[PDB]
């Protein structure tokens, strides 16, 4: 068959503290780590199940996982059943839309993915999220992951993404445009398409280049 | 939580 597996997000060790009391009671496994077998990412949310940006909440969206809000662990327990973690699914966040449903849209959108028939090379350096989870995560929502500025395949449509802040002594974020003919994105692309499921128009997140 | 935001 398949096996529930819980990841938390947003939560307190007395609230982790908690689910782990819970997952033990169900049997349900949990853990500290999302991978493929995965399926719900439980997150901290208000009473509106809006929650804050986590790199768990982007990669519970990007996977097409069951992104539900931690009210439904609290509620179960305040009921002594489980509850149907589907009436709690994550509406939105704080940034992207208070009710945007990011989480149902890549959930019943796996066909087509927001990143099909598109190279990304996450040109480092970035903070607070690993190159590998970053490139994991636009994989996930259909992306070709390219290494090298070189190693981008001409003749699929190329985009170099960074985090202009991480750049410590460069202005060099403005340079890359001279070692390869693509668009240049600050990780904010990224981000923003796959909280909403949807693929954001380039515009507004360019990087000014110098030729 | 310590989780890094991105806001």
């Amino acid at each position: 068959n398949k096996r529930m597996s819980m990841v938390v997000s947003g939560l307190t060790p007395e609230e982790f503290m908690l689910v782990y009391k819970f997952a033990r009671k169900h049997h349900i496994t949990l853990t500290n780590l999302i991978t493929e077998e995965t399926t719900h990412v439980v997150m901290k949310t208000d009473a509106e199940f809006v929650c804050e940006r986590t790199l768990k909440y982007f990669l519970g969206i990007a996977g097409g996982k069951w992104v539900v809000s931690y009210f439904w662990v609290t509620q179960s327990i305040k009921e002594r059943k489980m509850l149907n973690e589907h009436d709690f699914e994550v509406r939105g966040d704080v940034v992207n839309g208070r009710n945007h449903q990011g989480p149902k849209r890549a959930r019943e959108s796996q066909d087509r993915k927001i990143f099909r028939g598109l190279e990304i090379c996450c040109y480092g350096p970035f903070t607070n999220m690993p190159t590998d989870q970053l490139e994991w995560m636009v994989q996930l929502c259909g992306a070709s992951v390219v290494k090298e500025l070189s190693s981008f395949t001409l003749g699929v449509h190329p985009i170099v993404v960074v985090q202009p802040d991480a750049w410590t002594e460069d202005n060099g974020f403005h340079a890359i445009g001279q070692m390869c003919e693509a668009p240049v994105v600050t990780r904010k692309w990224v981000l923003d398409s796959v909280a909403l499921y949807q693929c954001q128009e380039l515009d507004t997140y360019l990087i000014p280049q110098i030729p | 939580s310590t989780s890094p935001t991105f806001n």
